[PDB]
């Protein structure tokens, strides 16, 4: 597994692979790593595929509940806090999890909380989880501005997930895209990684070491 | 089923009384005639043997009851409910106190207990007040000779000498004058036998008249020898002979 | 979660073209000791139902109450419990899985394996088995234990597939019963010579045999076996 | 079934009063006066004992003033059994806030608690209330010297110099008059005992038929004690102040 | 437990337990709410029929249940502190778990709702308090204030009261308070509370109270002089 | 110590096409190394046009199949009786199998229908929930057989047209039914040649506007 | 009068008047029959609206695929009493495998109901009801009163002028328990016998509800338009 | 005294007749059901001037699909309101799809005859529950504290109901529009008010099947009032 999400000008752009494994084995490679959790809010999964599955399209249905009696929009901060305290309460009975709760509202701007089962919950600007989340890292810290436009930052996210596929054993499949705006979320598609590497590697110059 | 009296069944009247609290001392003044005396160097409890029955043995049943070795109590009003709250007297002066500090309560801490269970009877849900009126006597090592009443309501006051039920006021006016800061204990027996057949109808000797002291350590009675520091109970009750004998000097 | 004190060896079983066959041994040991030789481990249910009972005892005795007090609650209020309102071989079944499932999933299970054989209402043959881990299956041979290794071998070779029970007799699957249960006497050693066998028929009903034993054994051979592999004398 | 005996005692009358509360009230009206008066230099708690015997044992009697620690002292009226009950779970209070913080309850804190407990009665549970109403004399480094009251209804208020019992109406009167802010301890016990012995239903007022409690910085340096006068004590101070 | 239903309808669709409440209301205290266009300001009566009161220690009518919320009521005294107490917890655990606090308009839905759920639950008798609850939203400038009662409906009000003599202060509102233009700065907001309570007080001497709410948790108790010079101003321009 | 888990073997497999839907499983049950039954059903017909089959431990997996035939019962009882849609019913399958989070149904689940449109659908889960809508699905003991060649022949994987040389990919050509079942035919086939706890039997659901259908093949029995 | 506060207090003459007063909430609601053949079991019952713009109660619920009631009365009560109904119906598939006999849901629902006859604090159901059903011992028809008595019959009513319709089953006795085999005409006998409790309205398209059950047929309701063959 | 769940010789019980009478004495609420959508309008009946009228909340959304409208002792209602909108949020997490309109008007209806010696008396409120779903298309229910519920074409509850009823018995045909109905609505709510009619003191709403559940400006209100003078005034 290998998903990232990172803060930009233009809001949030999250990438994820596709592998799901059980040993050495390939279980799947058409994996949906990104939750959507409704049209505003995003989050990543990591770790345990069921308690990421079920606990965020429940935090969907608190999230509903909010705005319902509030008639307002939940903050990033509300909700990500909504789901970390109801993990922190099974804390020691074995549930899996590191995700990215990712959304863009008015007091708050472009927001990205990085959720644990052990219980943290951290903000910050740029977050990889998983077990290619090193190979990410190196491309996006040495890639990574502010003032990145949509376009680049989208390509960036996915060169970053490219990077970890290809090394990483139990990461690829394909590359799935998201840009979140203030209005929402916006797919950016479907990204064979077999296909994506050969097109990266001409287009590039990179991956000079692997013969094409 | 399940208890679904949940509610107070003793409330205030418009005229600020506590009906149920009134009629139980009411009940309590019906009943015959008990009394204490304070002395310098012990307490004397005593009442009369009222028996129901010729036939019935009145030994079996106790109208003063040891509560500790150095504790005892005499009533008037209703005798089931006084046999009760012995039973739950001797049980509190163990789990609330002796079990935390290797020790019998003192009289008036003992008192304090008695008097909360009969107050929990005049609020709780579902239940009546007791229909007693109590006399708690008894010794400890720092406050010494006590002597306490405890009513219905769960009030306690401490006495010198006093009386309760059918004959008290009279009894308490024969009192006054007899009482003074220098008595021996014999000398509140011999009050107390005097003080008690002005109240008594008929038979008045050592079968009909029930009387206890509080006073001197009884090593004779304690059931064992080799602690040096355990003497024996101050509490005794004294036999039908004795009370017969302090009868022909009366 | 326990262990097993005194147990029950194999039960065996197959259908034949009017009904179902049933057996087990009067055995019950303790340990390596075989300490209780007249156990019934077969219990009747009306008279269209036999449930066989393998492993611990303790449990078996509990399951043969429960069965008992089934037939009881069945017939109150129930002026059909003798007709049409009696319990069926799959009645009694599905409640025995019911029960099976629900232990194990406490972590206290029945240390039993369970053959549920009967006839239904329709006179269609029942045969159906179920653990102590609640797993049940269906199958036209069924044993449980050492029976399962070496019992259905032999009675698959009469019924391979469905279509073979209406072309075996009462007479043919009896005889296969009866030789399974001599193989598995000289084969487990947690087996005993006598035992009982039980057949439901949709035509003659329930027959229930007691004090069976294993006959006609191949002993006479062992004379002439010396040593274990130079030895002459 | 059981509702047919269920008295009610948490209901509005259709005048928006609490029936058992102002019954209770009543109660409270027709025992022994008990007064406080706040000074500079410390709080006096006088209290009047209701027709008494010669053979009752004063010296070992307490059923007016009560100490709930070495800070905050009450004066009762009312029940004595229902204000015992109260007083133990104030006395408990005062610890687990001692526990818990390491430091003193302050005054107000307690009284709230006692005044909570109260109030609950009156809202919910079918019981009665409790017949008492307290005077609370405390100190703490917050607000120095404090007097408090409550009543069966839970409401609590704060005094210089308040009455609580039998003829508060005569008493409140007597103290409005010749309270002043610039007074002293000796200056309010004088006070207390010529209100009490104005006002009281007895013939005389004697030391017999009296509890008496001051809580002074006349402790030696920046301390607070507590002065529960024994019965020698209390005849001498009616002396000194001209009574007897 | 007790369990028995006090409040409950009668024949003609009425719950006289919680008209009761609102009975226990009309006898307390006049409490009065008025919203400029920058301040909300809380007016109470004290009644002078109890003199030789220690001010410092006695509980004040307004209470606030955060650094930008308070609440003043009328009705019962000690029924009053049970929902202060837990609208003050419920404050916390709002910042706690939402991370940011509680708009008035919650804070007062939370309020009225523990006053509704004790008009239908068994065992308990409603709270005979009305409460009045002022503020201003978290990084926001518009006044707020609300008004609950026993029932528990509430609503938004531009100007309130409650209380005793609360038909004579709401009828000198109704009049004197214009929605195209209200009290543009604290000191027309303040004039504007004090003459409405004098309509019904007796006394402008220690009788009055008032405080003062503007945004960003700046909340102030006026004292006894400075009130004292708002009753001074107000009965010399009403000598003509 | 007690065991409450079993491995009762079984492979079962998941296709769906354009406008139907097959799920199919042999019908042999195991433990170790002996066969409990050569004809034991594994995939159910649960109504409104839904088949379901749960593999691995056969007890969990009878237990499971039959809380969701109730929970289509119910539905039915609470809603009017509104048809449970495909995507209805595995969103409430992972409330099932998720309530036992912390002590799970030992089974690796698959339901097969047709979705609103009408289309082909199948759904997979693991033991404790998750889900995914899938084309193409093997379960069970030689899943790790059967998928790979799947991939090859269903989805064209690692095929290109002759004479570009890897440039131009194969077309994604849609298959019929017939086309579908041979290829599950030979993907039983080879399973049963190489894998033990394979053989006897394969029973396949058929599922179409129409309604269901089953087909029975048999397979070798050592 | 004096014994009618709850439902604890029998009456000098020992009569449970709260028990009573629900069996009068039965006489308020609409008229609902029953009846039935050796092969099949049907349920007829006049809807009730409130006005012309709204819609008509519903009358008949289904328990499970041998069995269903139709109810006069609260129907709340027949919410709950159906619901367990339903949920015993399934215990027993679930845990013998056995579809429920027609007969011991009735002693079910019995116990059920007398329950709330012999407590303090609750109350009798406000609900009458007519069960049919098809089992292993052929098709049945049960009344159920909220006082706990259930009844096996040939043919009943139960609501307001059910009397009429009850009489009509009475002649028609010897007719209707020999129509087998043809599930039209035994509806047809029903339709006649609710026709027989009618007043100044008639049986529209929306009024009328059926539901049948029996050898190789599922309890099934009709409403709507397919109805309007037996009008 | 007596019990709350006593029944009446009538057969009625005692608590859910005198929560009806309650019910009368609320502000009037009327709702239209049309093939083109469901109108909801309730009067919002200020009982004071200085009462800011846009925080009387009468009219409220349940989902995206349903929404509701309340007559009575509308504090009682917020319990119910919760429980409907818990109901229709935790239906769409177990099924993933949108909740029956009828299926979460019997959940609420369930909770009305839970009261008992549970809650200690009935709701003292009657809900217009409002929506459209894809079996059964654009629906109106009326839900009252008896847990009976009744599917209408057009129904009015409150204070004025019978005049109201009896003027929408009248005016409904199956062949509405959308805006005829709004028209209807503020037509009958005119009728029956104390107050004169604006859009201050009465509100609007509607539920659509591609807009779902909104609650209309007072400058959307205020024109179709306007519209609604001048067609009276042209015959
Ligand atoms: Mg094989």
């Amino acid at each position: 597994t290998t998903t990232l999400a990172f803060r930009f000008q233009g809001g949030i752009i999250v990438a994820v692979d596709s592998r799901a494994t059980a040993g050495n084995w390939v279980a799947s490679q058409t994996v949906k790593k990104v939750i959507e959790i409704n049209p505003f809010l995003l989050g990543t999964m990591a770790g345990g595929a069921a308690d990421c599955q079920f606990w965020e399209t429940w935090l969907g249905s608190q999230c509903r509940l909010h705005e319902l009696r509030e008639k307002e929009r939940i903050s990033v901060a509300a909700a990500s806090k909504i789901l970390s305290n109801l993990v922190y309460q099974y804390k020691g009975a074995g549930l899996s999890m590191g995700t990215m709760i990712c959304g863009y509202t008015r007091k708050e701007g472009p927001t990205i909380y990085y959720v644990d089962s052990d219980g943290t919950r951290l903000k910050g600007d740029i977050f990889c989880v998983g077990s290619g989340q090193t190979f990410a890292y190196g491309v996006l810290d040495s890639n990574y501005k502010w003032d990145l436009s949509v376009e680049d930052a989208l390509y960036l996210g996915k060169r970053s997930i490219l990077a970890a596929a290809h090394r990483d054993a139990y990461s690829g499949g394909s590359v799935n895209l998201y840009h979140v705006t203030e209005d929402g979320w916006i797919y950016h598609g479907n990204h064979d990684v077999g296909e994506l590497f050969w097109k990266v590697k001409e287009e590039e110059g990179s991956f000079n070491n692997v013969i094409g | 089923m399940t208890d679904r009296y949940s509610f107070s069944l003793t409330t205030f009247s418009p005229s600020g009384k506590l009906g149920q609290i009134d009629y139980a001392l009411t009940a309590v003044k019906q009943g015959v005639t008990s009394l204490g005396i304070k002395a310098t160097n012990g307490v004397v409890i005593a009442t009369e043997k009222k028996s129901s029955s010729p036939l019935a043995m009145s030994e079996t049943l106790s109208k003063v009851s040891l509560l500790t070795p150095d504790i005892g109590a005499v009533y008037s009003g209703m005798g089931p409910d006084y046999r009760v709250l012995v039973d739950k007297s001797r049980k509190v002066a163990h789990t609330s106190y002796k079990r935390i500090y290797g020790e019998y309560p003192p009289t008036k801490l003992l008192v304090s207990e008695v008097a909360k269970i009969m107050q929990e009877a005049t609020q709780s849900g579902g239940v009546r007040p007791f229909g007693v009126s109590l006399l708690i006597a008894g010794h400890d090592e720092f406050n010494g000779f006590s002597l306490y009443q405890v009513d219905p309501s769960g009030s306690y006051f401490p006495w010198k000498a006093t009386a309760i039920g059918k004959g008290s006021v009279a009894a308490k006016t024969f009192l006054e004058k007899r009482w003074n800061d220098e008595l021996e204990l014999e000398d509140a027996i011999h009050i107390a036998l005097l003080t008690l057949k002005e109240s008594v109808e008929g038979e008045f000797n050592g079968d009909t008249i029930e009387l206890a002291i509080i006073g001197d350590e009884n090593p004779d009675l304690l059931g064992y020898t080799g602690i040096p520091t355990d003497k024996g109970p101050r509490f005794r009750k004294l036999t039908s002979q004795e009370i017969n004998d302090r009868l022909e000097a009366l | 979660t326990q262990q097993p004190i005194v147990t029950g060896t194999s039960v065996i079983s197959m259908k034949y073209d009017n009904g179902v066959i049933i057996a087990a041994d009067n055995l019950g040991s303790y340990g390596s000791l075989l300490r209780f030789n007249g156990v019934e481990r077969l219990i009747p249910v009306g008279d269209n139902t036999v449930v066989g009972i393998s492993g611990d005892i303790s449990d078996m005795q509990h399951i043969e109450r429960l069965l008992k007090d089934l037939v009881t609650e069945n017939a109150y209020d129930n002026p059909l419990a003798d007709a049409e309102e009696a319990l069926e071989p799959s009645y009694i079944f599905e409640y025995l899985a019911t029960v099976m499932y629900q232990r194990r999933s406490k972590m206290n299970p029945l240390w039993n394996a369970i053959i549920v054989a009967g006839v239904q209402s329709n006179g269609d043959q029942f045969l159906r088995y179920v653990n102590l881990l609640g797993v049940t299956y269906s199958s036209p041979t069924l044993a449980t234990g050492f029976g399962a290794h070496m019992a259905n071998p032999l009675l698959r070779k009469v019924v391979d597939r469905e279509s073979d029970i209406p072309k075996t007799t009462v007479q043919v699957a009896e005889e296969a019963i009866v030789n399974a249960m001599r193989v598995l006497y000289y084969r487990d050693a947690r087996s005993s010579r006598n035992f009982s066998l039980a057949i439901i028929d949709k035509n003659t009903g329930l027959t229930f045999k007691k004090n069976l034993q294993v006959e006609n054994m191949k002993w006479d051979f062992a004379k002439d076996i010396k040593g274990y592999g130079t030895q002459k004398i | 079934g059981s509702r047919r005996y269920d008295s009610r005692t948490t209901i509005f009358s259709p005048e928006g009063r609490l029936y058992q509360v102002e019954y209770a009230l009543e109660s409270i009206s027709h025992a022994g006066t008990a007064i406080g008066i706040m000074a500079s230099d410390g709080i006096v708690l006088a209290a009047e004992r209701k027709v008494t015997s010669t053979l009752l044992e004063q010296d070992t009697s307490t059923e007016k003033l009560y100490k709930l620690n070495d800070k905050i002292a009450v004066a009762v009226a009312g029940l004595t059994a229902d204000a015992e009950i109260l007083i133990n779970t104030a006395r408990i209070h005062a610890q687990n806030y001692l526990k818990t913080y390491n430091e003193d309850i302050p005054v107000e804190i307690l009284v709230r608690r006692l005044s909570d407990i109260k109030q609950g009665y009156t809202q919910h549970g079918g019981l009665r209330p409790f017949g008492v109403s307290f005077i609370y004399a405390g100190y703490d480094d917050r607000y120095g010297y404090q007097l408090y009251t409550s009543n069966p209804s839970g409401n609590y208020t704060g005094w210089k110099a308040i009455s609580v019992g039998a003829n508060t109406s005569a008493a409140q009167t007597l103290l409005q008059m010749d309270y002043k802010d610039d007074m002293k301890v000796d200056d309010a016990i004088e006070l207390a005992l010529k209100t009490l012995s104005k006002t009281t239903d007895s013939s005389a007022l004697t030391y017999d038929r009296l509890e008496f409690a001051t809580i002074r910085k006349g402790a030696n340096d920046g301390e607070v004690y507590q002065k529960i006068f024994k019965p020698q004590e209390i005849k001498d101070i009616l002396v000194k102040t001209g009574i007897t | 437990g007790y369990d028995r239903a006090l409040s409950i309808f009668s024949p003609d669709g009425h719950i006289f337990q919680v008209e009761y409440a609102l009975e226990a209301v009309k006898r307390g205290t006049c409490a009065v709410g008025v919203k400029g266009k920058n301040c909300v300001v809380l007016g109470c009566e004290r009644r002078s029929t109890l003199k030789l009161q220690d001010t410092r220690i006695t509980p004040s009518k307004v209470s606030k249940i955060d650094s930008h919320v308070v609440l003043s009521f009328s009705g019962l005294n000690a029924d009053s502190r049970i929902l202060i107490e837990k609208a003050r917890v419920e404050a916390q655990s709002h910042r706690l778990t939402l991370e940011d606090p509680v708009t008035v308009e919650y804070l007062t839905r939370y309020v009225a709702g523990v006053q509704q759920r004790y008009t239908q639950s068994g065992g308990v008798r409603p709270f005979g308090v009305s409460t009045l609850i002022a503020g201003f939203d978290p990084r926001d400038d518009e006044p707020k204030l609300y008004q609950t009662e026993p029932s528990g409906i509430y609503s938004s009000w531009s100007a309130q009261t409650i209380g005793r003599n609360s038909k004579t202060v709401r009828e000198f509102l109704e009049k004197n308070y214009d929605r195209k233009e209200p009290p543009a700065t604290v000191e027309e907001c303040v004039k504007l509370t004090v003459r409405s309570l004098l309509e019904v007080v007796q006394t402008g001497a220690k009788n009055i109270e008032i405080t003062v709410v503007k945004p960003d948790s700046d909340i102030v108790a006026l004292s006894s002089e400075e009130i004292n010079q708002y009753v001074t101003q107000i009965e010399q321009e009403k000598q003509e | 110590q007690f065991n409450p888990y079993g491995d009762n073997g079984g492979t079962i497999l998941g296709i769906a096409g354009e406008d139907f839907a097959v799920l199919a499983g042999d019908t042999r049950n195991i433990t170790d190394y002996s066969i409990n039954s050569r004809y034991e059903p594994k995939v159910f017909d649960c109504g409104d046009n839904i088949v379901m089959s749960a593999n691995g431990f056969a007890a969990d997996g009878d237990a499971l199949v039959k809380r969701f035939k109730n929970s289509v019962k119910w539905y039915h009882f609470d809603h009017n009786d509104k048809k449970l849609s495909i995507n209805s019913a595995a969103r409430n399958i992972q409330h099932l199998l998720y309530g036992k989070r912390f002590f799970p149904y030992y089974v690796h689940t698959i339901i097969a229908g047709l979705d609103e449109d009408g289309k082909g659908a199948v759904y997979s889960f693991d033991p404790v929930g998750s889900y995914e809508r899938e084309q193409c699905r093997a379960g069970g003991a030689a899943a790790s057989l059967i998928m790979p060649f799947l991939d090859n022949q269903v989805n064209f994987k690692n095929q290109y047209e002759p004479g570009t040389n890897g440039k131009v990919k194969k077309p994604l050509k849609y298959l019929s039914v017939e086309e579908v079942i041979k290829l599950v035919r030979d993907s039983f086939t080879s399973a049963t040649e190489r894998h033990i706890q394979v053989g006897d039997g394969l029973e396949i659901l058929i599922v179409t506007k129409d309604g269901v259908r089953k087909e029975f093949y048999e397979l070798k029995r050592d | 009068n004096n014994y009618d506060g709850d439902t604890v207090t029998f009456s000098p003459t020992g009569r449970l008047f709260q028990v009573e007063y629900a069996l009068e909430a039965i006489k308020q609601g609409s008229v609902t029959v029953g009846l039935r053949s050796n092969t099949h079991a049907v349920l007829v019952a006049l809807k009730r609206n409130a006005d012309e713009l709204s819609s008509y109660q519903k009358k008949i619920i289904k328990c499970d695929e041998h069995m269903g009631l139709s109810l006069a009365g609260l129907a709340p009560d027949a919410r709950v009493l159906s619901n367990y109904l339903r949920q015993q119906c399934n215990y027993s598939s679930l845990v013998f495998n056995r579809k429920l006999a027609v007969e011991r849901a009735g002693h079910l629902l019995c116990d059920k109901a007398q329950k709330n006859t012999q407590s303090y604090g609750g109350r009798p159901y406000g609900v009458g009801l007519l069960i049919i059903g098809y089992d292993k011992s052929g098709a049945h028809l049960l009344e159920f009163q909220p006082s706990g008595n259930v009844t096996e019959l040939y043919g009943t009513a139960i609501g307001a002028r059910s009397q009429g319709a009850k009489t009509y089953l009475e002649r028609t006795l010897d007719t209707f328990i020999k129509i087998d085999g043809n599930p039209d005409e035994l509806i047809k006998a029903g339709v006649e016998a609710i026709s027989q409790s009618l007043r100044d309205e008639s049986l529209t398209v929306d009024n009328l509800s059926i539901a049948i059950v029996g050898k190789d047929t599922p309890f099934t309701i009709y409403d709507g338009e397919a109805v309007a063959k037996y009008i | 005294d007596r019990g709350v769940s006593t029944f009446s010789p009538e057969g009625r019980l005692f608590q859910v007749e005198y929560s009806l009478e309650a019910i009368k004495l609320g502000s009037t609420a009327i709702g239209i059901a049309t093939k083109e959508g469901v109108v909801l309008g309730v009067e919002k009946r200020a009982t004071s001037p200085l009462l800011e009228s846009d925080s009387i909340e009468k009219i409220v959304e349940i989902d995206r699909h349903i929404g509701c409208a309340m007559s009575g002792l509308t504090a009682d209602a917020r319990s119910m309101i919760e429980h409907a909108r818990t109901a229709a949020v935790t239906h769409n997490l177990y099924y993933d799809e949108d909740i029956n309109v009828e299926s979460l008007t019997q959940s609420v209806c369930d909770l009305a005859l839970r009261f008992g010696e549970l809650m200690s008396r009935p709701f003292g409120v009657a809900l217009l529950i409002a929506g459209h779903d894809a079996d059964d298309g654009y629906q109106l229910f009326h839900a009252e504290p008896s847990g009976t519920f009744y599917r209408y074409n057009a129904k009015a509850i409150g204070s004025g109901s019978e005049g109201a009823q009896a003027e929408l018995l009248n005016e409904w045909h199956s062949s509405l529009t959308l805006k005829e109905a709004e028209l209807l609505v503020l037509k009958i709510l005119k009728q029956v008010m104390e107050e004169k009619l604006d859009e201050n003191n009465a509100q609007l709403s509607c539920i659509t099947k591609q807009d779902g559940f909104k609650i209309y400006d007072n400058e959307k209100t205020a024109e179709l009032i306007k519209e609604l003078k001048e067609k009276e005034a042209a015959e």
